[PDB]
Order: structure tokens, then C-alpha cells, then sequence
RNA sequence: GGGGAACUUGAGUGCAGAAGAGGAGAGUGGAAUUCCACGUGUAGCGGUGAAAUGCGUAGAGAUGUGGAGGAACACCAGUGGCGAAGGCGACUCUCUGGUCUGUAACUGACGCUGAGGAGCGAAAGCGUGGGGAGCGAACAGGAUUAGAUACCCUGGUAGUCCACGCCGUAAACGAUGAGUGCUAAGUGUUAGGGGGUUUCCGCCCCUUAGUGCUGCAGCUAACGCAUUAAGCACUCCGCCUG
């Protein structure tokens, strides 16, 4: 618990101390969002989880449209090596 | 009025003691109510946890 | 048989009184029913009172004498049979105002009036 | 973090004592468990009857787990015929 | 595990079927099948006496292993198996030591798990335990009534029965129906239940399907003649005026018991 | 408006805590109601404004035991808490959602709203398979009535429960859409944080976020709302025109 989201900030970190910087987050959100997805097949029905999953996956969303228009090399740099379309 | 768990100073409450539960209990098992044990809103609900561990592990009858 | 709990039944339409011994055994009981009230009459405190000494009557020529009371329900015989009891000569020892209080229990019946 | 309390029957011979208490901690230290310490209470009115006892016999097992050797306790303690309460708390 | 075909033709137009996904092979093991012909409920002398039968696909009989008397050695199970004897499904389980056997597969199993079946075996899905090892409260399947015999009470798909409590020789055990009896307690059952239980919803769509399983047609006592059956005979469609229904046979066949009313076994099942 | 370079209050991330009937799954337990067998036990029990149908000598009800089951979790419990809404109260564990506080280490406008669309959405209801204690539409019997297809009484099927699907409605109400900023106070209460006397208790002063109650200006056709606006303003959606 909370180890992997140190190894993910620690890897991805791109400014010595960066914990912002939303191509870091983003790491955070994809994590949490197949995370809650491997609960929801083992529990179909519990929607308030199904509610903060849609919550957040729009969070990532509009992260990554915000990351896109501030640059596309980063952006593509960051979306091939995540695997995610 | 008077608040015995913050007047002791005492921290969570270690369901293992269970000699202030029976003070906390009436006689007849029915748990006390604030109007009467004076204690403070936000231990009282961790009390009746406490009290309902210990009845279900029968250290405090369901009914005396 | 020398002692023996008395258990009087205190509803809104009747009042039964029946004796046992520590062993949960019977052996008399009493009702305003038996004593010949048919109506609204039995729920009223007299009934009850009535039935109070006839239970004593047929209580003590068997020969106990020491009791202590179970009373059931509310009603108006809550207080007319108990010291008709001592009214009766007898000695009842405690009162024990067992009732079947259910935590939740099942769903009671629908209201009276719809 | 688990803090283990069961109950044994009253009647168990002391020699079936220390052989009952001692698998049970060997389900648990076998389990991945550690056990950060062992208490004793002994006698003690219960409460009320549960079976047929009048009183019981009082035994703590503060442990520290990955909390899936605790599952397999719980279904060893409810199996086993001789143990009648038991219960676990995850300390915070 | 079940599925509905598309009503392509008119014959599929109500049909379901259970896809084989809890069956892991197709090919038995070759040592423990047996001969089986079909009788067609034909008596030793030829005549017949079990009207509604005969004439479906022919099948191979496997022998299970319904005594679980090997006691002691570790067993592992990797496979489950279709069977056309009983509605249950099988799995060949393979010993420690090195002879394989077969067993009805209970649900909740798979393959690569573990099976005890000693008299202090640990108690999960698959083990078989003498009664008296058995916990109160604990559903469980392949009962017998005399020790050694080999199960015999609970072993079509889904069944179950669930003990009610030990009192002394004998054991309270509910079986399906849930009339209680009683049954000794040196007796040796399978603990968990029957792994099909989807097998009641299958909707057979075509009259060949039942008689590919081997169901003749059944024809209305009302139709046939007043000589062949007591309710045949009378001029257009006719209810029955023989007050109460009855079989082909005499007897009535409508709300009333037959077993013989001063049976041994009575005592034991008179508990409920 | 477009492009480029700043910046951090808006919006997020990290860090330390705090609370909770927040959700899903498994198991566990206490008092009862009913039924059953058993002991004792005589004459009624039950019920309403009177009564009656019912149950009882085939031994009732009552009362002492032991089982069997299914439903809900008493006091704690509080105009308390959580949740976006429906709603969520016994205990433990497994998994899991969101919120608030203090920070100032991080990114530097990444924000608001949102037709269509998608998902949730009480109770009744429907489909399949179980389950069925109590309650109880329908239905029967007894009362009342001129009549009573009801109000009352005694029963009681479906439902009420569980697993998976379907319907998509409610006075689904605060009859008040979402977001942001400003505009007198007093007073409770919930979860915090800081400080003044002690790092004792408990006394007080600030301070956020909730959740009530009175009450200015202001609004209101009247009620009344009044920092939890129905006030002063700006964006976005929905809706109305006897």
C-alpha cells in the first residue's frame, strides 16, 4: 500500500521533486483506474465505486487533453509507452 | 456535564478493559445513554462498538 | 410444595393468574374467564383481583406459602392481583416485570384504523 | 495486525490443552502469520450460557499477518467441535 | 454455463443447452470404462414393464467410485468429464500412489486441487469423511445407509443435503425433499455439492432430443380403448368418471401414499 | 479572439492526520413470533364500542424444557453522520469509493456548465430458481349497516426475503438546477486546526468545513427567505405562457 504510487513518481519523475507536472498524475489515475477495474469484475454491482471509476477516468481525460494542447511530443512520448487507446 | 474520558485523559478504549463497561452499562444491559453518562458525542459511538464487541464476545450479558 | 412463582398475564382483555413451582411446574390457575366474566368485564382491575385470591385458594391447601411474581404485558391489572395476592395472607417474596421485549422481532400487525 | 480471541470448552484435560493452543498457533505462524505475543485470561462466569457452559476458558493471540491466515483460522475455529466464540480485529 | 440457440429453424424455436466449460477434457481414460447395453424395459423373460423407454443413443457405462474406501492417500483431480449415466458430471482424480479413479464432481471444483478422505481428513469440497468426523450444520452429498455400501442418497446434479445435528449411533441428516432421517453415524459421505446445477434449466427444444436420450412417447390414459386402460373409451373428447384418477393398473394415482405401511425403515424416517 | 513569455489566488498532485448506517462479498450472534415433541396443568382462551366467527376435554390457553426455521437488528439513537440521488443502522473480516482539516513541496488556468448520449434510480410489478417466521392485496367466515363488494374481528393466497435479469415511475420535496464572488449579528450542535493560563483537567479567544434555530438591510403580492438567500451580480442548462 502506497508503494507502488512511490515507485510510479519516482519513475516518472521529470523535475527533481515533481508530484505535479500532470504527465506524472495521469501515471496515478491509470493506476487507480484498472485497479478499481479488477475490483468491479469481482464485484459487478457496487456502483458508488462504479461512480468515483467514471469520476475519475473523466479526470485522466481532461488531463490528457490539457497535456496534448500544452504539447504533442510529450503527449505522444507518453501515450505509446503507457499503451492506451 | 461532567466528560469522564476526556477528564481522565484517556485515548481509544482498548475493548479489552472491561471493568468501566459495566459502569457504562445499567444494570439491566441496556447501554446508558448520553443524558446520563455525561460523556462526549464522538467516543460515545466508539463505546458502543467497544460494549458490542465485548457483549458478542460475552464478557457483558444481553440482558441482566 | 412450599414454594412457588405466581405468573399473571396483565393484557387489555383479560387477566389470567396461574401458580408453578421452581421446577416450572403447575398447579393452579385462575382467569376472569373462569371465575365467570365474559365481556369487556375481564380487563377490569376487579376481574384480576378476583382471580388474585382464587389462585390463593387453590394455592395454599397444597401448602406453600412464599412466592414471587412474573407479571406479562400492560394492562390494569399491573397492580390489582399483586397486592391482592398479600391481600390473600400469602407472601410474595419479588416482582419481575418480564415482558417479551423483541430487539426488532417481526413486523406487528397493520394499524387499527385504515 | 490482528488481535485473535476464542474460547475452549471448559472441560479439556490440561494435557489436550497445550496440544489444542498449540496447533492453533501453528496454523497461524504456518499461515505467513508472526506472532507478536501470546496472553492468557483463564476462568471467567461467562456472561451468559452459549451451549451448556457455565464459564469458559479465556485465551488472547495478538498476531501480526498478511490477513489471509486469519481467514483459515476463522474456518478451523467454527469447525473445530471444542471451541465456541472467537473473533478478530484488525488493529489500527 | 447456459446458452439459448438463435430459432433459426422451427425446431430450436424454444431451446437451451449447457456449453461445457466446467468439462475440461473429451477423451475418458480408456482402463475405467465399461460395457453397457441398453435393455429397453425388458424383463428377464422378455415381457415389458416399464412403459416410456428404450431407443436412445448408445452409451458407455464409466464405474465411479462411490465407496471412497482408500483412505489416507493424497489425491489429486485434474480433469472433469461429461458422462451420459446421471445428470452429474465426473472427475477422474489420480492418487499419490498411482491408481486413478473416478468421482462425481461436486461444485466449486477444479482442476489441480487436492483430495483427503481419511477419517480426520480436513474438511472442504470434495473430501469424504465417516459421518461422525462430519460438523453440525454442514451440507454434504453421497450418503449411504450401510457402511461400506458406497453412497447412494444425493448424486444427481445440484442435490444437496444438509445434517441437523448428532445424537448418538445414528446421525439427523436432511436430505433433498428435506424429510429429515435418521442415519448411522459410521457412515462415510462426500462433503459439498453436486456440480451441475444449472442442469434443471435446460428447455429440451425438439421431441428427437428427448428421444435421442432415450424417452418413448406417452400416450393419455383418456385415448386409449375402455379394455386397454380404465379411462379409455367414450364418444368425443371425455373427462374422467372414475372418480378418483387412476393408472393403467386399477389403482388410483392421485394423493395417496404407497410404501408398504409396516417397513423396518418407517422408525427411521417417521423423524421429520 | 490568435500567437509568444510570465505568475499563483482558481483547479489539481504530494505530505500528516480525522470521521463516518458510503458501497459490494463471506461468515458470525442476542431477544422474540410461530411450529413441533416433551412435563405439569383444568375449563375456557382469543377478540371488539358491545359481540360474533375462530381455537379447546381428541386436553386448549397458561407454564418449564429441548429443538426447527425464516425476517429485522432493541438502548446506544441525537432536527446525529455518510452519500450526487434513491438511500444507508447488530458484530467481524476481505475489497473498494468520496469528503474535511493543516501544509506550501510540486504542475501552472489543466476551470464552470452541459442538448443529445451513458449509467444509477424507493415501493409496487414482471421472468427464471429457491425460500417462506411474521405481516398480508385477493378471497372466505363473523360483526355494523336499510345496504357495506369497506371501516372492526378470526383466518389467509400472491407478495414481503434471497441470486440474476427486466420496468424506469413516486408529494423521486427544501414543492427552491449547477458553479463562482460580495452583503449586520446572536445562538446551538458535528469533524477539525491554532493560540492564551498547564505539555493536568477544563475556561476562554481565533479559525475552516458542515448541520439546525432566531434575526438586520434587501427581496416578497402575502406567507416568508435572510452567508445553508427566495438579497446583490455573472456564465451554462431545463422548464412555463388561461
Amino acid at each position: 500500500t502506497q508503494e507502488r504510487k512511490n515507485q510510479l513518481i519516482n519513475e516518472f519523475k521529470t523535475h527533481e521533486s515533481d508530484t505535479g507536472s500532470p504527465e506524472v498524475q495521469i501515471a496515478i489515475l491509470t493506476d487507480s483506474i484498472n485497479n478499481l477495474n479488477e475490483h468491479l469484475r469481482t464485484h459487478k454491482k457496487d456502483h458508488h465505486s462504479r461512480r468515483g471509476l467514471l469520476k475519475m477516468v473523466g479526470k485522466r481525460r481532461n488531463l490528457l487533453t490539457y497535456l496534448r494542447n500544452k504539447d504533442v511530443t510529450r503527449y505522444r512520448e507518453l501515450i505509446n509507452k503507457l499503451g492506451l487507446r | 456535564k461532567v466528560c469522564y474520558f476526556t477528564s481522565n485523559g484517556i485515548t481509544h478504549i482498548d475493548y479489552k478493559d472491561v471493568d468501566l463497561l459495566k459502569k457504562f452499562v445499567s444494570e439491566r444491559g441496556k447501554i446508558l445513554p448520553r443524558r446520563v453518562t455525561g460523556t462526549n458525542a464522538k467516543y460515545q459511538r466508539k463505546l458502543t462498538a467497544a460494549i458490542k464487541r465485548a457483549r458478542q464476545m460475552a464478557l457483558l450479558p444481553y440482558v441482566s | 410444595i412450599e414454594s412457588g412463582i405466581a405468573h399473571i398475564r396483565s393484557t387489555f382483555n383479560n387477566t389470567i393468574v396461574t401458580i408453578t413451582d421452581t421446577h416450572g411446574n403447575a398447579i393452579s390457575w385462575s382467569s376472569a374467564g373462569a371465575l365467570g366474566f365474559r365481556g369487556s368485564r375481564k380487563s377490569t382491575p376487579f376481574a384480576a383481583q378476583m382471580a388474585a385470591e382464587t389462585a390463593a385458594k387453590g394455592s395454599i391447601e397444597h401448602g406453600l406459602k412464599t412466592l414471587e411474581v412474573t407479571v406479562k404485558g400492560p394492562g390494569s391489572g399491573r397492580e390489582a392481583a399483586i397486592r391482592a395476592l398479600q391481600a390473600a395472607g400469602l407472601e410474595v417474596t419479588a416482582i419481575r416485570d418480564v415482558t417479551p421485549v423483541p430487539h426488532n422481532g417481526c413486523r406487528p400487525p397493520k394499524r387499527r384504523r385504515v | 495486525k490482528y488481535e485473535v480471541m476464542y474460547i475452549i470448552r471448559p472441560n479439556i484435560d490440561e494435557e489436550s490443552k497445550k496440544a489444542v493452543i498449540e496447533r492453533f498457533n501453528n496454523v497461524l505462524t504456518s499461515n505467513g502469520a508472526e506472532i507478536t505475543g501470546t496472553k492468557d485470561w483463564g476462568k471467567r462466569r461467562l456472561a451468559y450460557e452459549i451451549n451448556d457452559f457455565r464459564d469458559g476458558f479465556y485465551q488472547i493471540v495478538n498476531v501480526q499477518s498478511d490477513a489471509a491466515a486469519v481467514q483459515e483460522f476463522d474456518r478451523l475455529a467454527k469447525i473445530s467441535d471444542d471451541i465456541i466464540r472467537h473473533i478478530v480485529v484488525k488493529e489500527e | 454455463a447456459i446458452k439459448k440457440y438463435k430459432p433459426t429453424s422451427n425446431g430450436r424455436r424454444g431451446m437451451t443447452t449447457s456449453d461445457f466449460a466446467e468439462i475440461t477434457t473429451d477423451k475418458p481414460e480408456k482402463s475405467l470404462l465399461a460395457p453397457l447395453h441398453k435393455k429397453g424395459g425388458r424383463n428377464n423373460q422378455g415381457k415389458l414393464t416399464v412403459r416410456h423407454q428404450g431407443g436412445g443413443h448408445k452409451r458407455q457405462y464409466r464405474v465411479i467410485d462411490f465407496k471412497r474406501d482408500k483412505d489416507g492417500i493424497p489425491g489429486r483431480v485434474a480433469t472433469v468429464e461429461y458422462d451420459p449415466n446421471r445428470s452429474a458430471n465426473i472427475a477422474l482424480i489420480n492418487y499419490a500412489d498411482g491408481e486413478k479413479r473416478y468421482i462425481l464432481a461436486p461444485k466449486g471444483i477444479q482442476v489441480g486441487t487436492e483430495i483427503m478422505s481419511g477419517p480426520e481428513a480436513d474438511i472442504k469440497v470434495g473430501n469424504a469423511l465417516p459421518l461422525i468426523n462430519i460438523p453440525v450444520g454442514t451440507v454434504v452429498h453421497n450418503i449411504e445407509l450401510k457402511p461400506g455400501k458406497g453412497g447412494q442418497l444425493v448424486r444427481s446434479a445440484g442435490t444437496s443435503a444438509q445434517v441437523l445435528g448428532k445424537e448418538g449411533k445414528y446421525v439427523l441428516v436432511r436430505l433433498n425433499s428435506g424429510e429429515v432421517r435418521m442415519i448411522l453415524s459410521a457412515c462415510r459421505a462426500s462433503i459439498g455439492q453436486v456440480g451441475n446445477e444449472q442442469h434443471e434449466l435446460i428447455n429440451i427444444g425438439k421431441a428427437g432430443r428427448s428421444r435421442w436420450k432415450g424417452i418413448r412417447p406417452t400416450v393419455r390414459g383418456s385415448v386409449m380403448n375402455p379394455n386397454d386402460h380404465p379411462h379409455g373409451g367414450g364418444e368425443g373428447r371425455a373427462p374422467i368418471g372414475r372418480k378418483s384418477p387412476m393408472s393403467p393398473w386399477g389403482k388410483p394415482t392421485l394423493g395417496f401414499k404407497t410404501r408398504k405401511k409396516k417397513n423396518k425403515s418407517d422408525k427411521f424416517i417417521v423423524r421429520r
